[PDB]
Parts: structure tokens; C-alpha cells; sequence
């Protein structure tokens, strides 16, 4: 969608995912957040645990 | 932006043609023309402000003969208005060649639907920028409006160009349907005064008129005009005070 | 994928014409009609909610008849139904003039998709704007939608328009294949209810049908919407309760 | 950018035509025209004063004889001046042909309006960027300027090209409708001296008029012309010193 | 690539021709048509489900007729699908008025080639967005496909569409000539279950079929197909257990 | 770049059409020619200097009879000279076909003019890039410029091409309207002389003139030429010796 | 390169058409076929060779017969080949109408080059792109390859395609013009076998030749061909070794 | 150049046309011919190179035959020149069916310059890349090149080609005025010796001439080729040792 | 039909929308906006509250 503006996000985006379920535990998180879309966010994310 | 405008053709995937919506803006940079039909006749004002003191008072002076039974005002280009109104004379004119039959306003207003869309799907050429109202007594009275498109809508009351925003609250509030003729020539007078912001001297509008009993165009003359005149400009000072 | 897209002369790499994607959004622009399919006749529904007053609903159609057994209802711009349904008036005429015989139901969808499919070839020419939906009875009822790409589908309960996808939803659940003609025509009424969210009002909506039985179309007034209008009402407030 | 204005059959989003806003300002670009009307007849003169000593002081012409009772100044681009009289003539005589009738002032530019609509509307052609003032008495005197698009304006009095602003102020005050023919031809040439900034010599400007009394073109040659020219050139000298 | 693909007068560095290999795209999406020749006739088997079972698909059909023993079934666009066939429809039946012969599968595959063809090389005109397989016994066994392109490869068996990986890959191993009418019409219907990744219901499927002993273009009924579909159904599902 | 130059269908916001002063920038590249008008006749003179001894020192022609009492000669490409003088040649004839009267200087050209903007005016063909020089005695001695534009200029004396300015400064001073053919012949060598920043033999200047006692266009003969030249050549060093 | 290639109109700086560079590429992407002229006759064979057993025992049609002596075989687009073949066989029956003649190969190669000419004037239809090389034998053998571009070329042996380049160096050593009939045509086979990198079998080439002794074209069975590719083999061999 | 040199229509602010000069760099890619024109005849010797030896000598050829005594060589494309020339021998024809009179060199010229001349005006369609030396004897002989505008040049000594710019150093040093047919004959053999920068071979070149007192077309056989040839050789090794 | 440009503007602009609603009952946070007309601004920032 803008060729430096993706990536820059994709690699905030990518870390916060390790920390989620990547090696690594919820922690007792208990995450809960908003959004307003579902078109924007990756596959990743999306699918349960 | 994009190239969607950049041609007649070309869709848009918000499902329009834009370039159809920048002949109806070429609409509303001309002057207010107002439509009002009423159970007794249908009362057709345009504007006749537009001019100057070294112009003629009688410049455009957009309430043009169509049929003797049919008169069309106009907003946007002049240019692209008069060969319409040409058009639509001739196409008057075929219907009693043919039919030896007064004129439907309804179909007369089809077969400028017709003529426009041709010249809409076409993209060696461009659709026409103006919007003529189309009213006549058959033997019930009549206001359409016909757009660049060529797109058919039926009105009890509207207005074309700049003033339509302006007509359009005025009339939901005001207009009814148990109006009358006398009632309607007071009312349209009102809401041009809306229009132009400014108070009616008789002289800067044109007034043309179908009645059902008479059934024959006839003009509102300046002297018929100026009691009407003072009538509704008791509204138009009211509606322009804060 | 980018510019294939601003001709109809041109496909793009994909595969798909995103020319006839985008023209397939006008008639979602437009008002939703809804067709569905009994078998003593054919049942033919559109919306003619406008909005507002100034306007008068009844007049402003939506569904005109096209043959005296074929009867035709229109999403999109009005102005490009115009030229579609004197293209169909003609074309339907035609073969009474040359066989005698009343147009066939996919006959006459084939010819006018014939028609839209011409103006897709050529890059000269914008493709319709319109799709129609084609109900009759020529000697079986048949229920067409023809698509702005010039294309035909048998269909037992269609619509076409912004409510499309609602009354696929609801006729998936509630559609028989043995529902009777007042069973028809309440279902259809109920899911036009859906799409505009809210009551129907006799005075705007538009109902026209053809009986196998009796291979004469004939158009239902508001006086005669009444029965069915009561019926249809209480259910869209149950399923719009919830 | 801006425009959408490299085709004349895409308006702008503004709604406006670029390619005609532009072509209206190459009557600009070309020499000045005055016309004026008055009350005794209709003047319209027309500035043949350009270039050096190299061209002769003929430099054609710039107002032809359209018809035996009417004429045409023209500013702007030359070449498209040559055409659109061409059609103009052709057209006033044509009447004649089919109606044994001397065309009248209003119906003629109606018509070299219709023809530039057509160049305005396709985009297979230019528009002209040009601009005739159209003098005659058809019974009455009648001035209009026809323009590139087709719009179509009655003056009373004018100025076109160069000092077509210029002009519109010195008549504010100056110009009334209360006029003599005499008045009136020297209030056109004051206001010509104003617009090139400088004495008139009448041996390089080219009057022409149609009177009420005589429904004749007639054209005035320098001998004539001195008096006129001797009571405007008080008056340049005037404004020029203020 | 680019620019060597937004129009179809175009050559690209590889001497392709991109607009048309972008319509032979349009053919990929939707749907199965499969052609299977053998030495006792040539079977057309086609796809005849679409959308959700609102739509009736037991009609609108792949499987036209168009001569007596000439028959076609389509893959891509219905739009196009149409036309298409009536030239067909058209040309087959100039060869009867004019030789009174019905035409010979070869040359009306050849023709309706050349006709797709010449609106190729034409600009501001594309080419059909359709294939067909073209199926005939004229006193041979004969079946061909026919491009998008207006090229003519003859084929002993083929699938155009979605399905055309599937049918290739399969007919790799199964084709041989040694087939009868019985083997091929069931092993044209595995070919079928393969690309549409199901087993068969002789409801959604079509067969059309052109015998050497009959000389007839034969429209298969669903009770006609189901014995069929039942040798079949055990086929397709042993080779869905990969 | 300035995207008003890419079809003559577009116009400039400057109104000085920028597509048709382009075709002016190849006439000025050209080489020069000059018209010299007196009372005893019109001289005309254009450069036959072109090549070098490869090259014709008797080139056909710049220098070109249009009648056998109108001459003609040119700048701008001599290719595009040449469709343009086959027309005149014609035209001048077709006056003669369908009246029996010699075609006036003034007539011939406004056709000129009229042939010049048909290509002019459409976008889908360019402008001829040639100017004109028209040259005769009617009965009065008469000299035109028709533009690229097909725009007509009248001249007391006049040059185009690369010399324009030369010459134009030449005939500023010394140029009056009491010169004998003998006078304004030997100043018309003397401003081509200056031209081409050189001397003039014979062989590189064709020079023709129309006379009044005879209204016959003759061409002075090579050694016919030469004591005119004589005389010239003598004033053309003077100056260059500068 | 870039924007000398979106029309064929337009010509690149070196004077190379881009377009037309484009179309030898379209010829050399295809399958090659040779040609090989001998006193005797002339021999034209063509790659019949298949990617699949799916497609046809012989697929229609790589050598075409296009008049009594005349043959032409095709590489490059095979879809523009059905049109370019329809119009030569036209032709050379064109001749034979009108003075009762066999038509000579070359001027029936001239004519097949004016209609390529036709394409690639105008701007509006894309060239042929497709190359045929037509052979018969008239008053002796004759043998060309015509281009795409418009261009007649003969040779004394030829080829054109994807093996162009490897059969040229072939002949360059190995063709003399002391072949005979029957060293010729086998000459072609081991020319076709290194082409395709394979020994030859009758279902990969698909041979015709023109005898003198005949003066007809004759199309040589796969049969026929069994005997000549036994011969061919060993010299393919030794080829494929070296 | 940049989008003033993409289409044909354009112009550039140089006041070129710069698709002209590129149709005009096409000229340059193709090979030498050469001529001179002498007092006694007229001579043109072209090029006939190949570029293999499996290219046939016979045509690849310049020399057309036009008129009885009129032959011409053309530079640009193949394809161009043949459709042109064939242009040629038409008119040729017409003027003498409707005069009864042999074709002059000259007219022939001004009429295939102005057939050229409609394709560089119009838009829709290119004009040709190619340069014509039309050389023939009417009387006394003629030499003309046409430039690929249209342009029309009489010469004495010119070529046209790649090898253009040392023959036309060479004609500078070389050529005399006094010169025989015999004399210039050997000359020119030596000038196509210089451009193709070899010792002429017999069976590379092609010789046609006209003289006055046979006044007829001759084509040099390679008997008749060789004492010029051999004459040649001797000064051609001179030139390429020094 | 996008833009570029517009796709920067609008991940900003939400932020903006997010802390005017945002300050807790705990702090008054008053905030006085100004801007050229309605006739540029989107829907979501002419919305109420
Ligand atoms: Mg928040």
C-alpha cells in the first residue's frame, strides 16, 4: 500500500507476535484490544491462541 | 487522482461515472431556474438577474416556447441549452406530424432522456452540462426534470442550478398539496428571492405558465408580476433577516 | 493490476474484466427489484421508495411492462433503462411483426444481452449501466436477470441492486420450489422490507405479474397492495426485531 | 495539471470546460471590438489599427457584411474568423431561400452559436477561438456577441477582445439608453481610444452601421469619419491626462 | 511486461499477443467444457452447475445446438457465448442455403476461427472472450477447439477451463483410440469429476453427442445420463482416495 | 512540457494555440521568399540558391503560376507546398469553370485561407507547415500572407522564411508607394541579397511578375535577370561591407 | 523501445520500426519450416511435431494448398495464418478469373504483401505477423519467404522460425545447386531433424512438394514420407554426435 | 521528441516534424542507388547485394520499371516502395489513357509526392519511409529524388541510402559536365564501389538506363555489366589503398 | 479509489480521534479545534462527542 510504509509497520507488527505465541507465553495475558477492521491484519494474528 | 474522469467511457468501482457528476456541476454554475406545479396549472420561473445595466433586460430569458403548451427553462451552458431546446421543439413537433396529437410531457421528456443518452454512451463526444425542467399541461399539468445523463424524475416542485439546495428545504416545509395556482405564483416568486438572496423588482425574472383551463402558455406580463412581486417578497425579507 | 481497467477493448493479466466488475456496481447504486418465481405465474416487485416529497413516487417507474405476457423492472440509472427497455419494447415487437408470435421470455433476455454484449466488444460506446430483470410467461414462467455484461441466468427468485445479497439470504432459507401465487408474492414482499430496513407503504413500492393461467400481465395498484402489504408487514417486524 | 482540458469532452472537476475557459481568452489575445447600440440604429466598430509601415493600412477588414442589413466585427484568431462567416453568410441567405424572408439579427447568431455548439461537443474538431459581435436592425436594432462555446448574450453595449474589460467601466458611468446615433458613434470611439491608450486617426479603423430608417449596411469612409473622430479625440486626450 | 498488453495492436519482445492470451484467461475462470473423441462418434460433455440452487442449473447450458449434427459447448464469458454461437448458428446454415449440403466440422471450426480472428487484427474492437470446442461427425469423428485467438488446433481430446489441468494430466495415462462410444462417454464423465474435485449428479451436467451411425446431434436427458454417471461415480472417488 | 501542443484539438490558457505557431516555426526554418508590390505591377522573388552542383541550379520551383495572372511562392516545407499549390491551381480554375471571371488577388485567397483550416481545424490530421505569398493584379496590385493558421494578412510589401527580418527591416525604410517596376524590382534583389548574406547570380533567385498593362504573369528569363541584378549586386556589397 | 511501439505508425530515431521488430520475434517463437528449391521442383516442409498424443494424428494445417501449383506453409502465429491463407488462396483464384491464367508465385506474393501493406499504413489495425513461404513452379521453380513486414525476399533455399538460424549454416555448406529432386527434399528432413534435435518419424513432418514434370503440387502421404525419413536419419545421427 | 516525435500529428517548438526524419532514417538503414543524369541519357544503378549465398540475386532489387522511358529506384522499406511504385505505374497509366500522351519525369514526380503526401498530413495512417530518384527522358532527360515528406528536388547528380554521404562527396570532386553516357556510366560504377567498399562483382549490381535516341528502358545483362565494371575496378582499388 | 498519500494521513488521524475522547474523569483536558470548513473533513472527526 506504500512501498517503506508497510514494511516499517510489518516489523512493529512482527515482533509483538513473538512475544504472543511465537516461543513465548501469554505471561497471564489476557489481551483484549481494539480494532475497527479485519481486512489489515495478518493471517498471523488472526487465528486462535 | 485517477483516470476515471479522464475519459466517458470509464466506471468507477465506487459504481458512478464521475464525469457525468462534472456535468452536473457544470449545472450549478448557472443560475437559479425554479419549477413549481400546483393543481391548477404549472407556473415555470428562471432567473433574469444575470446581465448588467449595459446588457439587455431581456438577456437569457431562459423560458423558452417548446409547444404552444410547453415551455423548458434551463441552468448550466447556454450553449448546450439552446440545441436541446431546438431539439426538443422538433422533437414537439414530430408528434403532431405524426399523430396529429398534442404533445405528452411525459413522452416529449423521454425522448430528451433519449437524445441525451445517446451522446452519454458515446465517447467520441461528451454528455450535455445542462438540465432543462420540462413542464406542460397534456391535460393534467406537469414538471420533470431531465439530467445530463438523461435521467427521468418527476417533481411537484424543484429548482436547477445553484439555487436547488437552498428551494429543496423550502419546499418540504412550505409547499402542499392543497395549493393553488394564485397560491404557487406567490410561493416560486418567494423561494427565487431565496435563490439570489436579494429582493425581486419585476423586471429581473421571467414567469411563464400552463394552465389547465386555458391550456396555452402564456408569459406573467412586468405589470401582472409586480403584485406578485410585492406579495412574496414579504417572505423573501423574513428568510433574510437573522 | 492497475489501468486494466480503463478500457472494455481489455482484459487484464488476472484474467477478469474489472471494466464490467465496476459497471456491475451501478446497478448497486440503484434501487433493488426482486423477482421470485410461483408456478401459477410470475411475480415481479421493485422498489420505488424515493427520497422525498417533492418527488412523486407513483409516477417515477420502475417496472414497466414489455410485452403483453413480459413485464420488465430495471436497477441502475434511469437514464440507460430508457434506451434498454425502447431497444426492448422494439425488439419484442419485432417478433410479433415478423412471426406473429409473442417474444419467448429467454428470447427476448438473449436479445437484449445480445445488445449489452455489442456495446462491450466496441471501446467506442460505454457499456450499460442497468441490469433488468426479464419475468413473463411465455408458455412456462421463466424468471431472467440479465447482467450489464450482457448476460443471461435462469433463476427461480433473483434481485438485482444494493439488496442483492440480503434477499439471496433470505430466499436461501425461505424459497420452496411449491409455493402458490399469494405465498409468492408475500415472500417477496418481505424480503423488499429487508433490504430498505424498514415497513412497506403501498403508495412505494410497484408489484406487476404474468399468469401462466392467463398470459396477461397486469399491474397492481396500491389499493390492491393493501391485503399483502398488512401480511408482509408483521413479519419484517418479527425478523427486523431481532 | 490542472485539466483535463488536453480533450474537450472531459470537463473538469469543477464541472467547467478548461479547453473553452482557454479558447475564450484567445479572442482576448486578438484585437479590440466595440459595439454599440443605440437607439437610432447600431454602430459596430472595429480596430484595424496594428503593425507597422510594412502593412498596408487595409488589414482585412475587421467587419464583413453578413448580410444586406446586418453585419459582423470579429476578434480573435483570424483563420477561424475566415470559416464561421463563411457559414454565416451562407445561413442568412439560405433563409431567404427557404422563407424569402431577411433573416433576423437573433435568429442568425442563434445559428453561429449552433455551429460552434457542434465543435464544442465533438471531440473530433477544435473549438474557435473566436468571437463575432452581430449588429443589424431587423426591424429593430439588436446587438449580440456570439462566443467559442455558443453562449449567447443581448448587449446594449459592449467590447470584446483587448478591451473587453477595459470598456464594461467607461460605459458604467458614460453609456445610458438615452442616446443619439451621433452620441453614440462617438462614445464607441472614445472608448476605442481608451482602449489602445491613444489618438484615433480614422485612415486605420473601419465603422460600419445599420440604421432604422435605412435597414441597410452601410459603412463609413475617412472623410466621413473626421468630425466624429474630432469630438472623440477631446476626450481621449481627457483621460489620458487623469 | 506492461504497455505491450493495455491494447491489442501491441507486439510485445517475445512476439506475443498479450490482450488475447488475457481473454484465453477469461476462458481459465469458470468453467469445466470437455470434448472426448473416439472411434464410434465424439461425446461433448459440459458443466451446466452454477451458483447456489436459487439459480436453476438444469438450464444455462454449455451444449448448443447448431447444426444437425453439429454442436458446441462454451467456456468463458456467456456474454460473448452468445454471439459467438449465432455466427455460428449463421454460417452453418449460409453453407445449406447455398450448397445444400449441412457444413463439415472442419470447416465451420475454420471459419468461425477466422471470424474471432479479423476482429483480432481490428483495434478499438477485441476479440471474443469465449472458446468452444467445436464436435461434429460430418462422416468422421472430428473434434476440434477453437481459440480465442481465431487459431484452430484439432484435438482427440481436450477441456477448456478450470478443469483443463485436471483433464490434461489424466488423459496422459487413460486417452487411447481404442475407446468405443460406451468407454469414452463414461471416461469424459471421470475427466469431469476430476476437475470439479466431486462426484457427479446428473442434474448439474450436460451431454451432448454426434454418433457416425446416426449423423445426429443427440441431447442427453438426466434419466438417459444416470446410468452412466453410475459406472462413473466409482471411478472418480478411487481417484480422490490419492 | 507544455501539453497544449499535443493535438490542435487542445488550446493554450495563453490563447496563442501553440500547435499552429509551431506550424509558423516551420516556415521561418525555410528559406525565404518576398513579395514587392508597386504600381506598375507586383514583383515576386524566392531562393533557387538550394544544393550545391549536385543539387539543379534550375530547381523546380518556388515560383509558381496560379493562373497566367497570379503567381505564388512559399516558405515551409515544399512538400507540403506542393499538395497545397496542386489545390490553388484548381480553385483558381473552378472560379473560371463556374463564372468566366478571373479569381482577384483577394478572393483567390480567402479559398486559401478556407482549404488551410479544414486541416487546421481537425485533430486528426496536422496543419500544412507552409505559408504563402499571393501575388497578382487583378486591377489593382494586391499582396497577401495566408499563415499556417490559413489566417490572411494583407502587405504592402512583405517576406517570410529565414530572411523575414532582413528584408522587413529593408523595406521599412526604403520602401514607399511611389516605386516604378524597375525601382522596386532592383530593391526586392537587394533585399534578398541581404537574406542570404551573400551576393545573387542569376541561378539562385527565380523572380516572376504580374504587370498592370498586361495582367499577365511572365517569368523574367535567366539572362533577362542578370541586368537587374547587376545593378543589385553593386548595393548588396555596400551593405555587407557592414 | 518505448513509445515507438504502442502504434505501428510511428518509426524509432535509427528509422527501425520497434512494432515491426516485435513481429520477426512472432515469426520466430513458432515452429520452423524449411524450403528447398532444386531445379526439378521445389520442396516445402513444415514441423508437424506435437507436445501431446491428445492433439490430432495430423493437426490442421501446417502446408496449406492455396492454387493448382502453389502451396504456402506457416510459422509465427498460427491464428493470424487462417485469415492471411483465406486471402492468398482468394487471391491467386482472383487471377485466374480475370485473365484465366495461373498466377505467377510472385505476383501472387506481391498482392499477399499489399494486404500485410494495408495493416501496417494504417494505424487503426494491428500487421500480419505470421510469415509464409509460398513455392509452385511456373516457368521454372521459384521459392519466397515473405515477411511480415510487407517485404518478398527469395532465396534458392530457406528457412524461417525456431530453427531459422541452425538451418541457414546447414545449407550454407551442404545445399548446392546441383541437387536433384530426391536429394533436395531428404536434405530438407536432415534439415528439420537437427532442428527439432531428434530423429524424424511421419507424424512430426509433414511434407509437400511441386514436381515440374507434374506442374502440380501434390501433398506426399506419411506413408510416402517412410522412406526418405529411413535415408534422412543417418546423416541426423551423425549430426546429434557432433 | 518526447511525445513530439510519437505520433505524426505533432509538431515540436523546433518546427520540425520530427516522425518525418525518423520516416527519413528509415531511407538511411536500407542500401545505395545512385544516379546521374547526363546530357544523352539518364543513368540509375542500384544495389542488389546479398546478404547469403542462399539468397537468390534476382530480386532484392531497386529498379522498377514505370513508363516506356521512365525507371526509378527507391531507399526505406521493401514492402513501402513496391506499393508506392505500383502507386507510380498507375498514374502513369491514367495520363496517358486521358491525354493520350506519355507521362513526363516531372509531373510523374509531382503527382507520387502528393500520394505520399496525404499519408504524412493525415493522422490515421503513416507515411512512407522511403525516397524515390525518379529518373527518366521525355525529350530531353529528367532527374528528380522525392523526399519522404513529399518533398520534390530536381538534381543533376544525387543518391539517396546509407551509402548517400561519400557519393556525395564524390559527385562534389569527381563528376564533370562534359561528360558521355559511357564516360558517367564508368563513374558511377566506381561510386557504388566506394559505398559498398568493395571491387564490384557482375552479379551484384543492377544497371537500367534510359537514352534520349532509343528513348526506352534497357536493363544492363552481366555481359553487358562487365567492361564498365571491369573499367571500374581499376580506380575503385585506388581508392580504397589511398 | 485511494491514494497513496492518503493512506499516511489517515493512521496519524486516528490518534488524533482516540486521545480527545481519551482523557480520564480524573484531569479535565478541554481542547479547542479549528479548522477551514466542514467541506474538508471527514465524517469521523465532524462526528459527535
Ligand atoms: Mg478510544
Amino acid at each position: 500500500s506504500d512501498t517503506s510504509g508497510d514494511r516499517e509497520v510489518q516489523r512493529t507488527m512482527m515482533q509483538l507476535l513473538a512475544e504472543l505465541d511465537g516461543f513465548d507465553p501469554r505471561g497471564d495475558v489476557k489481551v483484549i484490544g481494539a480494532t475497527n477492521r479485519i481486512d489489515i491484519l495478518d493471517p498471523a494474528i488472526l487465528r486462535p491462541g | 487522482q485517477m483516470g476515471y474522469d479522464r475519459a466517458i467511457t470509464v466506471f468507477s468501482p465506487d459504481g458512478r461515472l464521475f464525469q457525468v457528476e462534472y456535468a452536473r456541476e457544470a449545472v450549478k454554475r448557472g443560475a437559479t431556474a425554479i419549477g413549481i406545479k400546483c393543481k391548477e396549472g404549472v407556473i415555470l420561473i428562471a432567473d433574469k438577474r444575470v446581465g448588467s445595466k449595459l446588457l439587455e433586460a431581456d438577456t437569457i430569458e431562459k423560458i423558452y416556447k417548446i409547444d404552444e403548451h410547453i415551455c423548458a427553462a434551463t441552468s448550466g451552458l447556454v450553449a448546450d441549452a439552446r440545441v436541446l431546446i431546438d431539439r426538443a421543439r422538433i422533437e414537439a413537433q414530430i408528434n403532431r406530424l405524426t399523430y396529429d396529437e398534442p404533445i405528452t410531457v411525459k413522452e416529449l421528456a423521454k425522448k430528451i432522456c433519449d437524445f441525451k443518452q445517446q451522446y452519454t454512451q458515446y465517447g467520441g463526444v461528451r454528455p450535455f452540462g445542462v438540465s432543462l425542467l420540462i413542464a406542460g399541461v397534456d391535460e393534467v399539468p406537469k414538471l420533470y426534470e431531465t439530467d445530463p445523463s438523461g435521467a427521468l424524475l418527476e417533481y411537484k416542485a424543484t429548482a436547477i442550478g445553484m439555487g436547488r439546495n437552498a428551494v429543496t428545504e423550502f419546499f418540504e416545509k412550505e409547499y402542499r398539496d392543497d395549493l393553488s395556482f394564485d397560491d404557487a405564483m406567490v410561493l416560486g416568486l418567494v423561494a427565487m428571492g431565496l435563490s439570489i438572496e436579494s429582493e425581486l423588482v419585476p423586471e429581473n425574472i421571467e414567469v411563464g405558465y400552463v394552465k389547465v383551463d386555458d391550456r396555452t402558455f402564456k408569459e406573467v406580463s412586468p405589470e401582472e408580476l409586480k403584485p406578485y412581486v410585492e406579495r412574496a417578497n414579504e417572505r423573501i425579507r423574513e428568510l433574510l433577516k437573522k
